[PDB]
């Protein structure tokens, strides 16, 4: 990973998260549950989809009929002929190939950095309230039910207001 | 209290290849090629082809007995001929510009068979009867190209013959002619009575002075002597001569028509259907929406790319690691 | 984007720094004012400028003539030859898109990550002398003058200089 | 106290397109795509090209007296409407391939191989015009050419030959007439069964008349064939006649030059420097990719049907 | 460049260093010296060699003789066959100088990415047991031998084991 | 205690260029351009080539007495002439689709030289010794192709001749004549009595007359005559037949071949080796490891793709900074 967050120090993917790419799995005292991170999700999808069309609908091609016919005495031309085609051949079958690698490369790098920017969006708001204890995981210092979890999904996390709770929390486990 | 961040996870198993690792499963993932075809021949751009049977365009355009010249499409979009269809030119000789031709008559947009020369009042002082052969056998029985007329003496004389055709169709008109080639010296006083003769055609494009060339050659369909053929687009506004003391196969039946720019000549046993395509392959038609194809190189249309490719499968989703 | 710094964490643009590409704003109780990072500006402008060069030097075509004259009897070669024009067309058009398309994310993706390992190297000077209160903002937890301002930009700040001093100002 | 990392906007309203999104406003942008041209035809490696005006190639090569046309040209520039090419109808043999080969020559001489004066001693030179070939009114006939007609109910067998002494290749042209009626053919050549021969040592044909009533072009029932080929120097070339041979008067010493082409356009020739000509007009840019025309002559960029291609060089602007 | 790693926050390579791309030179109570890490080493060695046979193999060529003879009157075909050659030369030139133009890019890019990555890899381990000097390098806040530098590497480094004594030296 | 982490530098002094700077010293790299090649003439697939030496294609599938023939056997991948072959028609005169035998004699698998007209039994009627010429000298005395005959007239009378022959071989036979042209009536008379005369060849598909054409021509090789070279492939099961009435070289020896896809032929100085390529060149072969190749821009295989470029090394390592 190019951004060492999937297959990184996350080191796999939810079957339990069905609604999205990217997204959350939070526990409290009120259960637990997966959700999907929707708007980053969705931007996601809109964005790949605009890729797959940049590749498809770029191609704009001219009407034409490759066919020739030469007769016995129109060898050089018939392989003139040849050679333009297998030209395209090899032109064509060479830039599909490495475009799809590529690609393909650059797409799996993309999922990778959106999930990587999601772990730096919530790890920002957290600071000093959460502990990383790996794994793509934090660890509140103060108690987060789930009007308080929700706010860090949807980037409201009010940390002046749990900053006092997490020192004491903090400073017996330092 | 925990909060955790993780991607998606599914049951897919999909794999794409990356330029650094091969056969990475993906959860999500589109094929750009397009390697299925619908088996069918089909109309391109809503007009359909034009499917010659078991004949070939020299069958078809001569008039050869085994080829329909009567309920012929007035247009079509391509030809398509059969690996086996072997009915063309049923009397042996040289097709002179054939390839040319064919490719010229791949497409067009209007296309009128008539009578440029009319058998009953076009030729009073020649047979245009006895020219028939058993390398063109019809109904039972000896014949002849039906676009054309096999001119023999009347009598025991072959006067000098003269005629022009000027084009007053709104387009260009395809003018066949032949001219026959007797394997004796006698043959040519059977058929023509005069042993030194030549032929004469000629437009304001066109020209060139033919003449017998009399020898016994190998025998193919039954014949020792050799026909040739040969023809012209006599544009609108201009005429075409005619001048013979012999050997000329006079021309019966021509084609008005306007070409449409380019075309092929498919050669298949694939079916014809009621269908419609925008590229068009020797095996079946297929659908442009993919930018490339491995199906068949040689295709007609506004057609993906070909490629040697097997698979061209892009992913869009992330790697899957369900565990 | 790729790197979250550009249109992510450091939401907009400053207009007010006409002096470059990339740069700073401070605010101490000497002043304040948008100061352009020179060294890091300096190297996109001619990194970006060899990339601009590379796609077009690069390119350097043989002399050619293209048209051809062909009879009305050579429609097959003529055909032929509008097949090789066509080919030519289809594949540099395509090959063209797909380049400004390739690069031009790529183009973005640098400044992004221009701007990233520079807020990057600033926090990892301050660690604990500071704060960091969003959009891309650092707040010292203690005084920073000019002398102060100057030394991070240069990655030569004194963090244990001004440690003991931070410590406090953390209620 | 504060200090924050950020970056450049400003009032730029040019838009980029990336795999990922379309329309991005960004700071600097390059263009890649070349839309303009300058509407001129002008010269290549600094050399005028050959306009030939209201006269086409075969008209100016073979001297039509529309035609009355350098030693250099870089390419040959022909108008929509040039008729006056061959004024007497006939078939111009490989008259695509003498074209390509006209196309650009670094030298080009016109000399008279066979000078009227004294060549034909036994044949009438003065009476090959035609009103197909008019002149102020009157009958005329090609300048480069001599319809050689018999002299007092006699043509006696003609033998000429040329040594090319020249220091390079030798461009000789020659005709074929074909009279209409066996009448034409001994009124002009007395001699009914006629021959043409011409041979150096590459070069061999030998040519029969084709007497036959074909219609009428400009008027004429009968036919005149175009016949022309490249002489090595120190090669030899023979002509030998009965009759109906219309004589090279004069040829053209030429060195040809590697592979140019032919510009038909209206568009106006002009004095200015190019590498890269279009029949709509010149194009001299830097950038690699061009929408202007495909058809192109010169050191080029590509052509492509794109209608924008814009590198974005700076960041995505967000005033 | 593009991740801030390779000259970038670590200056400089490792001349000593000369069994792997990334690895990391200790130095404690018995000793010091050079040594790379095999994981991420081998795993970029299997990738790079992945890319280089891609733009290797994935090249397709058909047999062609690629010679023509046209004579003195085929001049134009002749032209055109010219026009054939050269417009794949253009083609493939430009091609291959792009790709590895742009591919090169992306290697270097590959490895600052790498030794970013296990920079950040050995930080989560470590945790507070030690202090970040910059340079890419950690001092410890306890005692840490060979056992316990070769915990680190492998990703194995028992954290609550050197956690206490760690807490107590400041 | 300190543990750092940091990445490898060597002294590597291998530079590469990335499209945002150029000369950029890296820790290793490999070539993408192959830029040598071994200096010889090689083996294709296993195939080795036919070199002509001091012949051309024309003066070896004649019989052109300079030229070895060979013979022994029987395969090639393509053919090889020295830029000083000058050993072709020692009889000046044309030489019809020259170009296109050249290029189906490519690459020819099974290729025997045959006696399709043996010389001591099938000219009874017409002398087979006089026909030599200074032209085609052999050893100081005057001579002739070998696998051409200059049948002359026999005393004084040359009787039509009529010969035919069935391919009984189970491929195409190349077959190859000659039409003579004397510089003088005198010499027509004086070679093959009749003056007025005419040759004729046709098989199922292939039928042309030939009229002689007498006229004094500049001096090649010190003749004023003329004489025009044809060829045609006379398919399995089919026969040809050749007619004259005098001017006419018969075929003493055809060939018996099968013609491969069709592969080119190099006219080079480059030595012939024992070596084996998939890719040959003019100057030599090369390897076909690395996709890209600027040695030659005329290849031979399935060769690497050719390119202007001097250097296309892709950084496999990284940027290394010993310092
Ligand atoms: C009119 C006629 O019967 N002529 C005799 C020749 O036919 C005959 O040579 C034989 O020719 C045979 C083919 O017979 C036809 C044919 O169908 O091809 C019969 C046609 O009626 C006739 N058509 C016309 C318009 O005359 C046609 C024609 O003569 C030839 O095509 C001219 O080339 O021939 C078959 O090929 C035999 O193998 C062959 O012997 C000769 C010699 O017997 O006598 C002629 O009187
Ligand atoms: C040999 C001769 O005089 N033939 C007479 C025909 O020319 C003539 O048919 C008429 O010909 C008209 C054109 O007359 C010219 C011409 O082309 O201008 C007059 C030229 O002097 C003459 N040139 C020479 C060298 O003789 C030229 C020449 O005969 C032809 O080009 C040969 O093909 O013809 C015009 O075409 C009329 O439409 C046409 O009827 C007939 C009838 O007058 O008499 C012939 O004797
Ligand atoms: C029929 C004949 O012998 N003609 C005589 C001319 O040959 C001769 O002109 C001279 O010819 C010289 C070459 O003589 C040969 C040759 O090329 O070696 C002699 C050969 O025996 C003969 N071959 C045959 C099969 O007859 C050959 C042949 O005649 C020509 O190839 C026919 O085109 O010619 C040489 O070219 C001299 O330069 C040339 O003057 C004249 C005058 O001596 O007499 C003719 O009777
Ligand atoms: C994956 O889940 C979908 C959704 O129910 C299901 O339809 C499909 O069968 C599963 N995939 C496979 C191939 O097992
Ligand atoms: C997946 O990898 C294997 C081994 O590297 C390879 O043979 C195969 O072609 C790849 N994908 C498939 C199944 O086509
Ligand atoms: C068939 O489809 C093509 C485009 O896919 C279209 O051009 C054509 O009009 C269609 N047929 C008709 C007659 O509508
Ligand atoms: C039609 O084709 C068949 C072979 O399929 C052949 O036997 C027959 O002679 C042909 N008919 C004509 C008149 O060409
Ligand atoms: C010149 O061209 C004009 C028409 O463009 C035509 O009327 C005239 O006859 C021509 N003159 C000659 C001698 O070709
Ligand atoms: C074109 O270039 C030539 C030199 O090759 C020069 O003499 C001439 O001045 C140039 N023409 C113009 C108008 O710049
Ligand atoms: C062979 O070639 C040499 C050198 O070109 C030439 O002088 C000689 O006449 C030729 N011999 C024959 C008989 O072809």
């Amino acid at each position: 990973g190019l951004f060492g967050a999937i297959a990184g120090f996350i080191e796999g993917g939810w079957t339990g998260m069905v609604d999205g790419w990217y997204g959350y799995h939070h526990q409290n005292e009120q259960g637990s549950g997966y959700a999907a991170d929707l708007k980053s999700t969705q931007n996601a999808i809109d964005e790949i989809t605009n890729k797959v069309n940049s590749v498809i609908e770029k191609m704009n091609t001219q009407f034409t009929a490759v066919g020739k016919e030469f007769n016995h005495l129109e060898k050089r031309i018939e392989n003139l002929n040849k050679k333009v085609d297998d030209g395209f051949l090899d032109i064509w079958t060479y830039n599909a190939e490495l475009l799809v690698l590529l690609e393909n490369e650059r797409t799996l790098d993309y999922h990778d950095s959106n999930v990587k920017n999601l772990y730096e969006k919530v790890r920002s708001q957290l600071k000093n309230n959460a502990k990383e204890i790996g794994n793509g995981c934090f660890e509140f210092y103060h108690k987060c039910d789930n009007t308080c979890m929700e706010s860090v999904k949807n980037g409201t996390y009010d940390y002046p207001k749990y900053s006092e709770e997490a020192k004491l929390n903090r400073e017996e486990i330092d | 209290d925990t909060l955790c961040i993780g991607y998606h996870a599914n049951n897919s198993t999909d794999t794409v290849d990356t330029v650094l690792e091969k056969n990475v499963t993906v959860t999500h993932s589109v094929n750009l090629l397009e390697d299925k075809h619908n088996g069918k021949l089909c109309k391109l751009r809503g007009v359909a082809p034009l499917h010659l049977g078991k004949c070939n365009i020299a069958g078809w355009i001569l008039g050869n007995p085994e080829c329909e010249s009567l309920s012929t499409a007035s247009s079509w979009s391509y030809i398509v001929e059969t690996p086996s269809s072997d009915n063309g030119t049923c009397y042996p000789g040289d097709f002179i510009d054939y390839e040319e031709l064919r490719e010229q008559l791949s497409s067009v947009s209007s296309f009128e068979r008539f009578e440029i020369f009319p058998k009953t009042s076009s030729w009073p002082n020649h047979d245009s009867n006895k020219g028939v052969t058993a390398a063109c056998p019809h109904a039972g029985a000896k014949s002849f190209y039906k676009n054309l007329i096999w001119l023999v003496k009347k009598g025991n004389s072959y006067p000098k013959l003269s005629k022009s055709y000027i084009n007053d169709k709104g387009k260009e008109v395809l003018v066949l002619w032949g001219i026959h080639h007797p394997s004796t010296s006698a043959d040519q006083q059977s058929l023509y009575q005069n042993a030194d003769t030549y032929v004469f055609v000629c437009s304001s494009r066109y020209s060139k002075k033919f003449k017998p060339e009399i020898a016994i050659c190998p025998k193919v369909r039954d014949q020792e002597g050799r026909m040739n053929y040969y023809w012209t687009l006599v544009e609108p506004g201009d005429k075409i001569t005619f001048e013979a003391t012999g050997n000329l196969v006079v021309p019966r039946y021509a084609f008005a028509m306007e070409r449409n720019a380019g075309s092929g000549i498919i050669i298949s046993d694939t079916p014809v259907h009621d269908c419609n395509t925008t590229c068009q392959t020797p095996k079946g038609a297929i659908n442009t929406s993919l930018p490339f194809q491995n199906i068949h190189p040689i295709t007609i249309g506004k057609c993906p790319k070909y490629v040697k490719s097997t698979k061209l499968r892009l992913a869009t989703g992330l790697r899957n690691i369900p565990s």
